[PDB]
């Protein structure tokens, strides 16, 4: 499994019509649940339980999104509406190009995401935590917006 | 983060206390629990297994309903009847007079 | 330094799933700018459309990837910028990177080439013949596309 | 693809007519060019020795402007001055009302 390096990039125009940046750079896995790419989009967090089959006419969002997925620990939620792999292939279908779960509280969901290697996903895969987790997810809650560069070397 | 059981700084509510219903909510990029007493406009209720949840009012140019396919306001140029949205009043009932509704 | 580059139609569905088409195409990598993998919504831009003389440009959201149909060089003989100029402009607009159509003036490979003495944080590839008719036609056909560029 | 001396498929017009107005048309993902005889609503021109080409007119308050610091048409309510688009008529110019202009 290779290492994802993800670039988190905050941005503002300035009056000239010119951009400036801010770019905080983490480090993750690829998981054998998806393919070994390299993908960049805006990020859109998805909540867990917010990730199912079940729902009919799930929202809308733009195609080539990053989603993130901070996961909780496992008993909290015991009887799932999918497994990790399921909420995964969701955001695939709903158009996510790649997306990141934040497994910091659920270190199991690494195995889990690693035996669905055979059928996997076309789109990118990434885990994250401790440290690179934890950034990640400051950017989330404190930012407006924000786009992902995931890099395979 | 509150009316909550489970509760996180990344997700809000995970699990609501038991006559409070789920509800997703978008702020920008973050999507986190809330914990409602009633779903907002736009949704309704629903008391279940997994959980007592809030779905999207799936109905007819109607901001708001109560139930499955019950509207309670449509988007005007419609005639509310028996909870369901229309075009025209149908046969029997009639547009009321400074109303956006059937008789 | 061979850019393999899909164009990518998408439509979501009733569901709120999205199914696609995709077409590969390839290019180059000039030495202008990083050796990098890209992701963005296409946006075109006339090569007129990258000029410095603006105080204030029209703007678009941070990410995107530019194309330039570059015409023969006598169509316009004293341009505003150079290429490397244009491919600046249009990174510093927030392309997250540009390719160039350079069929109809294959020595701006050159002339872009010439930058990789301070190159572009982002990538900047070229394209020509079918590879580029293509990402000219679909450009000309459809609303949108989001172009996934790579280096491998 | 008029008003033209070049013209290409991909690009539309490359240089005007040497009377007329190069505009940028935004179209979806495409960008070409237009020659124009009038710079459409909410631009003005820029008439030049090496060509002439239109602008966006940003005048807060503005709808077209003749030239970039001046404002041909005030949004509804408005009152025009130095061609500047105002809420009220500032001090020591008498907002002559009925008209929507200052003296």
């Amino acid at each position: 499994k290779e290492t994802a390096f993800v670039e988190v990039v905050l941005f503002e125009s300035s009056p000239s019509g010119d951009y400036t940046t801010h770019t905080t750079g983490l480090t993750g896995r690829f998981s054998r649940a998806g393919a070994m790419l390299s993908a960049e989009g805006e990020i859109v967090q998805m909540h867990p339980l917010g990730l199912c089959n079940n729902n009919d006419e799930e929202d809308l969002y733009e195609y080539g999104w990053v989603g993130v997925v901070k996961l909780e620990q496992p008993e909290l939620d015991p009887k799932p509406c999918l497994t990790v792999l399921g909420k995964a292939k969701r955001a695939v279908q709903r158009g996510a190009t790649a997306v990141i779960f934040d497994v910091s509280e659920n270190p199991e969901a690494i195995d889990q995401l690693n035996q669905g290697s055979e059928d996997p996903l076309k789109r990118p895969v990434v885990y994250v935590k401790g440290a690179d987790a934890i950034k990640l997810m400051n950017i989330v809650n404190k930012q407006k917006v924000a786009r992902a560069r995931i890099q395979h070397l | 983060c509150k009316g909550c059981l489970s509760c996180s700084k990344d997700n809000g509510c995970l699990r609501c206390q038991p006559k409070l219903f789920f509800y997703l909510r978008r702020e920008g990029m973050r999507q986190y629990g809330e914990c409602l007493q009633s779903c907002p406009p736009g949704y309704y209720g629903v008391r279940g297994p997994d959980m007592n949840r809030c779905s999207r009012c799936r109905i007819e140019n109607c901001d708001s309903c109560f139930s499955r396919d019950f509207c309670i306001k449509c988007k005007s140029g419609f005639y509310s009847h028996k909870g369901q949205c229309f075009e025209e009043c149908p046969e029997g009932f009639a547009p009321l007079d400074d109303t956006m509704v059937c008789v």
